């Protein structure tokens, strides 16, 4: 019972960042990610 | 306006990782540590700094309305496709021999 | 795109660039090529945030009428003591001479607050009071 | 794609706005608008 | 910057004749493009310097 | 055009370069990108 | 001291190894310490 849809494009999540003048935020945790570039030469 | 809110909020956190909340004015303290400029000529100058930004901004405007030939790198761009496009159809009345 | 892989090859790899996109998403650390048919592949080592938390921050630090500015990092506070860290990472540390300077007066910086700043020279110069008054209750017995 | 959006992510600007002094209502977008665009990119449509 | 070069579409094809000009007329515009793709490099190698 | 668009949109609009005359004349600081017909318009300010 | 920082203890670091570091203020309050301690030989006086 699936099909083709046809939707309008989604921009992705949208996240309001809280912004005030004494608010700050600092990572508590980080993570080492391994990523791939290729190019051709 | 995602980069421009991000920008003004989140400064250069969002663009290596997660959204880092920080306020605007922090922001460009360490924007001068990154020119070589203590960050005590930010929050002293904070009120000169804010006439030097708001008016080179209204001067941005009265460049734009004023001069329309600011923008011709793109109306070069519409030209090329012009006399792209133009030519293309007119050579279909030339008889080629 | 060989003039890139190059630039990529030079910077990424050999050195270390600050150039943001450029190396990969994050901040860049290490890069290690692997040849490929017609091209290479470039595997890049990237640090990135994963948790974070929202803090209290301010300006400057008022004590003795001057205010402080941090040297490294920025102010931050769980609602009781304030701390300072760095951007990229959270290390509680105490107010302190050494990780500020002073510069200004507290009427100037808008959103200034009051604390007290931290001399390590106090301490060691009690330590060392302390010290001779131990010499003097043995000259005294 | 490689140039307009960089992160999958959207931000959005708070209705509280204190920026120290700064005013950057020029360079955000009006929502009075029928299209979305801000005080300067309302300049760069009509002067193409 | 390179050689700035600019050629003439009636004298390469053909000098001091009108009768070939008359047939070179019939192929359209290809004397303008030309002219014009030369005269922007001419421009181009300036904007180099 | 496109490829140096999308680098000044990483470097002189997310981060902070200090190349020289690449985010635009003096020290950089940051950059506003504006929407504009078959391009971008970037913003930059500098310290001079 | 004033050429490193405290942080963290011996335990955590994977190789490290012991020495002396050397205190800058040690000797500029030693210098002070011995004319102090001339005053307490006077009070006995």
């Amino acid at each position: 019972s699936q099909s083709i849809i046809a939707y309008t494009m989604s921009l992705g999540v949208e996240n309001s960042v809280a912004y005030s003048n004494n608010s700050i935020a600092i990572p508590t945790n980080f993570t080492i990610s391994v990523t791939t570039e290729i190019l051709p030469v | 306006s995602a980069l421009l809110a991000g920008t003004i909020t989140s400064g250069w956190t969002f663009g290596a990782g997660a959204a880092l909340q920080i306020p605007f004015a922090m922001q460009m303290a360490y924007r001068f540590n990154g020119i070589g400029v203590t960050q005590n000529v930010l929050y002293e100058n904070q009120k000169l700094i804010a006439n030097q930004f708001n008016s080179a901004i209204g001067k941005i405007q009265d460049s734009l309305s004023s001069t329309a030939s600011a923008l011709g790198k793109l109306q070069d761009v519409v030209n090329q496709n012009a006399q792209a496009l133009n030519t293309l159809v007119k050579q279909l009345s030339s008889n080629f021999g | 795109s060989a003039n890139l892989a190059a630039t990529k090859m030079s910077e990424c790899v050999l050195g270390q660039s600050k150039r943001v996109d450029f190396c990969g998403k994050g901040y860049h650390l290490m890069s290690f090529p692997q040849s490929a048919p017609h091209g290479v592949v470039f595997l890049h080592v990237t640090y990135v945030p994963a948790q974070e938390k929202n803090f209290t921050t301010a300006p400057a630090i008022c004590h003795d009428g001057k205010a402080h500015f941090p040297r490294e990092g920025v102010f931050v506070s769980n609602g009781t003591h304030w701390f300072v860290t760095q951007r990229n990472f959270y290390e509680p540390q105490i107010i302190t001479t050494d990780n500020t300077f002073v510069s200004g007066n507290c009427d100037v910086v808008i959103g200034i607050v009051n604390n007290t700043v931290y001399d390590p020279l106090q301490p060691e110069l009690d330590s060392f009071k302390e010290e001779l008054d131990k010499y003097f209750k043995n000259h005294t017995s | 794609q490689e140039v307009f959006a960089q992160v999958k992510q959207i931000y959005k600007t708070p209705p509280i706005k204190d920026f120290g002094g700064f005013n950057f209502s020029q360079i955000l977008p009006d929502p009075s608008k029928p299209s979305k665009r801000s005080f300067i990119e309302d300049l760069l449509f009509n002067k193409v | 910057s390179m050689t700035k070069t600019s050629v003439d579409c009636t004298m390469y094809i053909c000098g001091d004749s009108t009768e070939c000009s008359n047939l070179l007329l019939q192929y359209g515009s290809f004397c303008t493009q030309l002219n014009r793709a030369l005269t922007g490099i001419a421009v181009e190698q300036d904007k180099n310097t």
